[PDB]
């Protein structure tokens, strides 16, 4: 029932501030500013020490890193579910301008500069200069910006890209695909069109991002057809690399290695 | 306070309607049992051990970790309904949580007072069985329904049943150890001497025995209303109160819960401010929890506690409660019984007047000091007296005992003549033997004196002895002659004046005196045929020769003295506590030291002045002897007044609820008392002292169930030991728990990293809980097995309301300063495996979100490279690793530089083999977690590479320099501003 507290901030013997004096205040906080100071420049010393070390081209370590993953594009908002209402523009306009957005630098305008490489052949660069191989958008046909403005959406067959994670040189052996299949039994028909998943070879080996400029990774293009009448929603599809013994497509801890799993609804 | 010896035989009889010699009637005795109720004492309620153990339960930190489970589960809820994947970590961390907080309750349980059994000993000494006069006829009964105002037969060694009113006595006595605390047996007389009931004569108390004679006498309470009914029911309501570490205890833990609560309300509604999702702000917060709280430091203080308490358990010191460990380190006033406690309680020969001389005779029960001579003549002559006129006897079967240490059938002067001639010379069987007794005349309420014909040692006919011992000034009275080296000559005035200078002397120093004399047939006049047996014969016992002058004091033990110096060095005061005689009681406060020489009391100082006691000025006398009636009726203002000015209080004639009126006004100077007794009267003060010591061999059952230790050899520097241990603990204490409250930082700061950065989490909470319960626990222990950087004995007893076992010094270094550098070690060590693995620390900022994100599997690195969601979270348990790893390696000099608080580190040499092997254990635990196969599914560890366990190396260096550099800064300026800063 009585306020000890009270006296103890602003006390006006002594002008103790919470139990310590001005001046020793400013001696404390001097000391703690100066320990910390020196405390900033030995830790930004040992960093910069650090990183002397690196590497800007490629990592010191790749042994976490050993086989690709498998990813979708454009990324969906809620656990990779596509949803969109084929009546409804503004529900599905989203994947249009994430799908414009990445496929620009796929267009024939910009990659002019990039060089035709032999098709079905590793494409090892010794040299310093490396060049990059292009991807021609035709090779997503009817599902490149090319042929429609839209990516098979408000035709009731929406387009999904599916791409490899790129990794600084590795080389697939074999000949690398991806197969994409509908889980459910009814089976709505799925299609990739450059042929079958077809990861050609003579894009790799990824040499990083500061040394092969302008890299473009080869692209899978997916699309459930969807019937008029029928919306013929919640489908999962599974794609997968079965091409290549060098990329595993088998892992239990990881689900995304080597394979992934969407789901697709569509209205109307 | 209600006296019944006022009222006359008639006027006590007319009250209870109790027929003098008939006794009560037996419908009238049902009539008041049933009214009044049972002779017994009522046992006070106990809580169960089911209370105990929850009451334990909810303390500080246990409602952190209590809150954690609650949130961990409440996680795990949110997580199954919302993604429908759930995965068991979030419920294995809350039943981990929750077994952390069983377990450290366990540990508070066994570190807890564990009450006490004072009632059920007060119940041991009531009889079984009552001899009481009904209907005019004797009957024994069972002492339960014995009620007041009936006629109470007494005799023979039996029990008082309850508090009589003694009408009849044929030779009574009674035992009053269990209110004085002193054996001498006293006489009870019908006839009213005083008028305070405890020393009157009249009354009989419950608890005590008549050892001699027979006693008829009037119940005048039963049960609780007995005087020591009230007294055993006071010591059972009275509790010891909080002790000094317990204090300690909840200041800190108030102050790391205050900081604890802070940090995570204030991140958590910053993280609501940021738009975490619910699941994403309880993690966050149940990390916060984890790294605030120190999970393993109450175990580390138990576990040093219970080892101080080992280490004094090997040196016959019991310790019942484990807090009364510090209680004695931390004591600045000791309140000391006189005997048993002090003095040996046995009545042993102090002083001999013998060829005009004054010879200290040996008085320690070990017998360490030295012997007088026996060279003289006399001194044959006198031993043999002593133990010839001596009535008592050795009892037998108990010759392969000390003879101290042996029981004797007598008196106690006569025990302690017996047991001081059979260690002067001979023995007394042998001499009793050689002369036989052929006449004796015993000791007499009207001639004060014995004496004993029998056979001289001559060996000659007609020679015979009369060996006599008595009163000191009186016996001489009828002596005409001394000894004086085997040479007799007759009485000068000047040996008499010299007589009347040894026995003031030898009485001033509070001893009983005795004089032995003999005498020789003059010629035969008088032959060995003549019957002595006649009584009243016309044969004067007159112009005998006086042989010489024995004292008798109960004497100090052997290591009382040098115990109280040692404790008044270290500046605690010895205040002196007797339910005694005050003459006893000073002279024995003189000869163990409580009173030192050269000091004088008022009446010292008046006596020296010649003037009364009024004009003495009382500042100048810095002793004072307070009696028991003057402390009865002073007001609690005026005994503050003499404890505050004297420095030397010893309190004379105190009852058992006066010591703990003396106890709670030293306690009322904001003081640790600690009470030292061995008697059923210290039992109140031994409650309520701080901590409460009671002696092994001569302690009652009583006062070793109201102590917190037990002296089990009755060695009185037991106690100086254990206030060295007490310091010394809290010394090792104050580095144990800076050193677990120093790795707490590195577990707090990448939270709050993470959370403001929005960088990948750098360490787990399963990760720190590795640390604490872990890597943290041998090394935290071996500070309890440092050695003490000084001698801890010349400071003073610690200022509780000043000197905090965890101050605002020790959190500042700890938090602020090693904490600090032991995180920069780690999170540089994060930086090094993330950069080395393609994520640059540039790269690092901004990236919680898709690091984090289950569905976002191509998370591009610096180098151009895509990872999916477990390629990542790999690299982040790995790092989640070598953050353990270097938090180790920085608590390697950590524990370095918490070895010392003031001197150099190698100065004083690794004594401590705990602590190597504390590192080596650390170390060790570190690597097997990291590189056991299966760790990578139990706890998220990850094997290392091997450069990466040196990232944190620097750092460790530095905070071993900066630590050597502040100390050698201390040593340099002991006034200094680093010292007042830093030092704690
Ligand atoms: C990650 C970074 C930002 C953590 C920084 C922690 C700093 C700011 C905190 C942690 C411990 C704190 C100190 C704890 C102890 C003391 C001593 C007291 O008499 C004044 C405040 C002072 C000096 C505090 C100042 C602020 C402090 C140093
Ligand atoms: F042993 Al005491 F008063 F001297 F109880
Ligand atoms: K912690
Ligand atoms: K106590
Ligand atoms: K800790
Ligand atoms: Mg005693």
């Amino acid at each position: 029932s009585l306020a000890e507290w009270k006296l103890f901030i602003y006390n006006p013997t002594t002008g103790e501030f919470l139990g310590r004096t001005a001046k020793s205040w400013g001696l404390i906080l001097l000391f703690y500013l100066v320990f910390y100071g020196f405390l900033a420049a030995l830790f930004s010393f040992t960093m910069w020490v650090m990183l002397q070390t690196l590497n800007d081209e490629v990592p010191k370590y790749r042994d976490q890193i050993p086989s690709p993953g498998l990813m979708v594009f454009p990324k969906p908002v809620t656990a990779l579910e596509y949803t969109f209402s084929r009546s409804d523009p503004t529900s599905y306009a989203g994947y249009i301008e994430d799908l414009k957005k990445f496929l620009k630098p796929y267009t024939l305008e910009e990659q002019k500069n990039l060089t035709v490489c032999p098709d079905g052949a590793l494409f090892e660069q010794k040299g310093p200069v490396y060049v990059a191989c292009q991807f021609p958008i035709s090779l997503l046909q009817a599902c490149s910006g090319m042929n429609d403005p839209d990516f098979g959406y408000s035709q009731g067959n929406p387009c999904i890209l599916v791409k490899m994670n790129r990794i600084i040189g590795l080389k697939p052996e074999g000949v690398p695909r991806i197969d994409c299949v509908s889980k459910n039994e009814d089976i709505p028909n799925v299609a990739v069109y450059p042929h079958n998943g077809m990861i050609d070879l003579k894009y790799f080996p990824y040499y990083g991002k500061k040394l092969h400029v302008g890299y473009l990774q080869p692209l899978v293009a997916v699309q459930v057809s969807f019937a008029p009448n029928n919306t013929g929603k919640e489908v999962t599809v599974e794609c997968k690399i079965d091409g290549s013994a060098n990329l595993k497509s088998q892992d239990d801890r990881d689900k995304f290695l080597g394979r992934v799993m969407f789901k697709i609804t569509a209205r109307a | 306070s209600m006296d019944d010896h006022k009222l006359s035989l008639d006027e006590l009889h007319r009250k209870y309607g109790t027929d003098l010699s008939r006794g009560l009637t037996s419908a009238r005795a049902a009539e008041i049992l049933a009214r009044d109720g049972p002779n017994a004492l009522t046992p006070p309620p106990t809580t169960p051990e089911w209370i105990k153990f929850c009451r334990q339960l909810f303390g500080g930190f246990s409602m952190l970790l209590w809150i954690g489970a609650i949130l961990c589960f409440l996680a795990y809820s949110i997580q199954a309904a919302t993604e429908e994947e759930p995965q068991n970590d979030n419920l294995y961390l809350g039943v981990v949580l929750s077994a952390v907080v069983i377990i450290t309750g366990c540990f508070s349980y066994y570190q807890e007072a564990k009450s006490s059994k004072i009632m059920e000993s007060f119940k041991n000494m009531v009889p079984q069985q009552a001899l009481v006069i009904r209907n005019g006829e004797k009957m024994s009964i069972n002492a339960e329904e014995v009620v007041v105002g009936d006629l109470v037969e007494v005799k023979g060694g039996d029990r008082i049943p309850a508090d009589l009113r003694i009408i009849s006595a044929n030779g009574c006595k009674v035992d009053n150890s269990s209110l004085t605390g002193e054996s001498e047996p006293q006489t009870r007389s019908p006839d009213f001497t005083n008028e305070n009931p405890l020393e009157t004569r009249n009354i009989a108390f419950f608890s005590t025995n008549c050892v001699e004679g027979t006693a008829r006498g009037i119940v005048v309470y039963t049960g609780d209303r007995t005087v020591m009914g009230r007294i055993a029911t006071l010591a059972s309501g009275l509790e010891g109160g909080q002790t000094p570490i317990a204090a300690e205890i909840e200041h800190f833990i108030h102050i790391i819960t205050g900081v604890a609560v802070f940090l995570g309300v204030s991140f958590f509604i910053l993280s609501l401010i940021l738009e975490y999702t619910w699941l994403e702000a309880v993690i966050f917060l149940i990390g916060i929890i984890v790294a605030n709280v120190p999970e393993g430091l109450l175990a580390t203080v138990t576990v040093c506690l219970t080892l101080t308490a080992k280490r004094m358990a090997r040196k016959n010191c019991l310790v019942k409660n484990l807090e009364a460990v510090e209680t004695l380190g931390s004591t600045s006033t000791i309140c000391s019984d006189k005997t048993g406690t002090l003095t040996q309680n046995r009545m042993t020969v102090a002083h001999m007047w013998f060829d005009n001389q004054i010879h200290e005779a040996d008085t320690t029960e070990n017998q360490s000091g030295v012997s007088f001579d026996k060279t003289s003549a006399t001194w044959l002559a006198l031993s043999r007296i002593a133990g010839l006129c001596n009535r008592a006897v050795f009892q037998a079967n108990q010759e392969n005992l000390p003879i101290l240490k042996r029981a004797v059938a007598g008196d106690a002067s006569e025990s302690a003549l017996l047991k001081c001639i059979e260690l002067c010379c001979g023995s007394v069987k042998e001499m009793r033997e050689r002369y036989a007794k052929i006449v004796e005349i015993p000791f007499n309420s009207t001639n004060k004196y014995q004496l004993s014909i029998h056979k001289n040692p001559n060996t000659s006919e007609p020679q015979h002895l009369l060996v006599m011992k008595g009163a000191p000034e009186r016996i001489l009275d009828r002596c005409s002659s001394i000894l004086l080296h085997g040479k007799e000559q007759p009485l000068d005035e000047e040996l008499k004046d010299a007589f009347q200078n040894a026995y003031l002397e030898l009485g001033g120093l509070g001893e009983r005196v005795l004089g032995f004399c003999h005498l020789f047939l003059p010629d035969e006049q008088f032959p060995e045929g003549f019957q002595f047996d006649t009584d009243d014969v016309n044969f004067p016992i007159d112009n005998l020769c006086f042989v010489g002058l024995i004292s008798m004091i109960d004497p100090p033990r052997a290591a009382v003295p040098d115990a109280v110096g040692k404790c008044r060095s270290a500046g605690i005061k010895v205040i002196m506590v007797t339910g005694d005689h005050p003459i006893t009681a000073k002279a024995i406060a003189k000869g163990v030291g409580i009173i030192s020489e050269g000091n004088e009391t008022v009446e010292d100082i008046a006596a020296r002045l010649n003037i009364p006691v009024s004009q003495v000025n009382p500042r100048d006398a810095k002793a004072c002897v307070v009696h028991g009636s003057d402390l009865k009726d002073m007001t609690s203002e005026q005994l503050d007044d003499i404890l505050k000015y004297h420095t030397e209080i010893v309190f004379a004639r105190t009852s058992p609820q006066q010591k703990l009126i003396i106890v709670e006004g030293c306690q009322r100077q904001g003081a640790i008392v600690a009470v030292t007794g061995d008697g059923v009267n210290d039992s109140p003060a031994l409650k309520k002292a701080d901590i409460g010591v009671a002696m092994g061999i001569a302690g009652s059952d009583v006062s070793k169930q109201a102590a917190d230790m037990i002296l089990l050899d009755d060695n009185f520097a037991s106690i100086v030991t254990g206030v060295e241990e007490g310091r010394l603990i809290f010394d090792n204490l104050k580095k144990s728990i800076a050193y677990t409250l120093t790795s707490n930082i590195p577990e707090i700061t990448p939270f709050l990293i993470f959370i403001i950065a929005n960088i990948p989490l750098p360490l787990g909470t399963v990760t720190i809980l590795c640390i604490d319960l872990g890597t943290d626990m041998v090394p935290a222990i071996s500070l309890a097995y440092e050695q003490a950087e000084s001698d801890i004995m010349k400071r003073q007893p610690r200022n509780p309301k000043t000197d905090k076992l965890v101050n605002e010094r020790l959190i500042s270094m700890a938090y602020g300063q090693i904490g600090m550098i032991q995180a920069l070690g780690g999170f540089f060590t994060y930086f090094v495996i993330l950069a080395e693995n393609g994520f640059l620390p540039i790269h690092l900022l901004g990236l919680r979100v898709d690091w984090d994100d289950r569905w976002i599997n191509d998370v591009e690195d610096s180098y151009g490279q895509q990872w999916t969601y477990e390629q990542r979270k790999i690299v982040e348990f790995t790092c989640h690793t070598a953050f353990f790893v270097s938090i180790v390696v920085v608590q390697w000099a950590d524990l370095v530089i918490c070895k010392t608080r003031r001197n150099s580190v190698f100065q004083q040499g690794m004594k401590n083999k705990i602590l190597i092997f504390g590192l080596f254990e650390e170390t060790a635990l570190a690597a097997f977690l990291s590189y056991c196969p299966g760790m990578g599914v139990a706890l998220r560890m990850y094997p290392l590479k091997p450069t990466w366990w040196f990232c944190a190396f620097p750092y460790s260096l530095l905070i071993f320099v900066y630590d050597k550099v502040r100390k050698l800064i201390i040593r340099r300026r002991p006034g200094g501003w680093v010292e007042k800063e830093t030092y704690y």
